[PDB]
């Protein structure tokens, strides 16, 4: 029952630092090589780093080479990644991997790894959403904008989680100023705008801002 | 280091097709060659290593082969659990290196968006800022052109756009566009319009509001 559970991803400055930690279970993790690998938004999986089973052998990619360190707990079972110096590029869901049984530690696939853990290095600061209403203009759409918050993510939900079919919420962008923006929609029966209400609960937590903000025809 | 170039970007399947991905080396990386599956939020899984050999308890439904800098992951009958994404690895020199990644979606009959444009609201003109919104709902496949139209003059590099997931009952895609411009240049127009090209529609569909007059 072999598992690999990443941890330490949040979001930081350029500049700052952040440690990773990868738990492992379901094997003997002091007999195997373990790596780091990350991918970034709309990227390829890009190889970051590998440590040899008793930690002494230790190797980074170019990129990340002088400012980032992978060391190991054998007695814990734990891998870990100390990152100082974070750059916006920095920025991925970080995987650990472990080294493919008998085959060479320093170019290997990998048989398991773990979900990962969002790491995001960004010089905004944390900024509650603006919501603004999309209203309703036999089938009628209406929805909330919610704009110019920051970081990721936040929750959008209708009518406290009563309506649930026909709602999209979209993937947020990220809009030039480094903050993001999202938009939640739902159609519903033209007839039945001015008997049903429609709000948008919108939370984000980490500006703990939550906007109730309810829909009208103009 | 060495490129790896996967091919095609995306594709779309139905269960019990046979879906066929390659991977091209930059220099040949003889068999030393994985195959991974991806899921949103899952764990990446290996399927397939030094190119045709499949990991224990993967399905026989998979196959790998190639060799040199030319490389083949076979679905033979493709099952509900393999819609995901699959990308390969090299393992011949130090850095290994990872494809773009090939994302499998379902297949359903095309479908036609409906198409939704909203105004800025009055409290976001307030603010000195305008986002106008057009929803394309419910389309098939992904592929979609959304063009912003401000008095007929054609709009470049003001919108952005996101698309849902695959829904899990209709297999169709949402996606959203939105157009920012100042408060100031949002009053100097009239007419502001999405024009929406799509398999779906024999002829690109425009939703249209009047800013005043209405």
């Amino acid at each position: 029952e072999v598992q690999l559970v990443e941890s330490g991803g949040g979001v930081v400055q350029p500049g700052r630092s952040l440690r990773l930690s990868c738990a492992a279970s379901g094997f003997t993790f002091s007999s195997y090589a373990m790596h780091w690998v990350r991918q970034a938004p709309g990227k390829g999986l890009e190889w970051v780093a590998l440590i040899s089973y008793d930690g002494r052998n230790k190797y980074y990619a170019d990129s990340v080479k002088g400012r980032f360190t992978i060391s190991r707990d054998n007695s814990k079972n734990t891998l870990y990644l100390q990152m100082n110096s974070l750059r916006a590029e920095d920025t991925a869901v970080y995987y650990c991997a472990r080294s493919y049984p008998h085959k060479r530690w320093l170019r290997p696939p990998f048989d398991y790894w773990g979900q990962g853990t969002l790491v995001t290095v960004s010089s905004a600061s944390t900024k509650g959403p603006s919501v603004f209403p999309l209203a309703p203009s036999g089938t009628a759409a209406l929805g909330c904008l919610v704009k110019d918050y920051f970081p990721e993510p936040v929750t959008v939900s209708w009518n406290s989680g009563a309506l649930t079919s026909g709602v999209h919420t979209f993937p947020a962008v990220l809009q030039s100023s480094g903050l993001y923006s999202l938009s939640s929609v739902v159609t519903v029966p033209s007839s039945s705008l001015g008997t049903q209400t429609y709000i948008c609960n919108v939370n984000h937590k980490p500006s703990n801002t939550k906007v109730d903000k309810k829909v009208e025809p103009k | 280091d060495i490129q790896m170039t996967q091919s095609p970007s995306t594709l779309s399947a139905s269960v019990g097709d046979r879906v066929t991905i390659t991977c091209r080396a930059s220099q040949s990386i003889s068999s030393w060659l994985a195959w991974y599956q991806q899921k949103p939020g899952k764990a990446p899984k290996l399927l397939i290593y030094d190119a045709s050999s499949l990991e224990s308890g993967v399905p026989s439904r998979f196959s790998g082969s190639g060799s040199g800098t030319e490389f083949t992951l076979t679905i033979s009958s493709l099952q509900p659990d393999d819609f995901a994404s699959y990308c390969c690895q090299q393992y011949n020199s130090y850095p290994v290196t990872f494809g773009q990644g090939t994302k499998v979606d379902i297949k359903r009959t095309v479908a036609a968006p409906s198409v939704f444009i909203f105004p800025p609201s009055d409290e976001q003109l307030k603010s000195g800022t305008a986002s106008v919104v057009c929803l394309l709902n419910n389309f098939y496949p992904r592929e979609a052109k959304v063009q912003w139209k401000v008095d007929n003059a054609l709009q470049s590099g003001n919108s952005q756009e996101s698309v849902t997931e695959q829904d899990s009952k209709d297999s169709t895609y949402s996606l959203s566009s939105t157009l920012t411009l100042s408060k100031a240049d949002y009053e100097k127009h009239k007419v502001y319009a999405c024009e929406v090209t799509h398999q779906g529609l024999s002829s690109p569909v425009t939703k249209s509001f009047n800013r005043g007059e209405c």
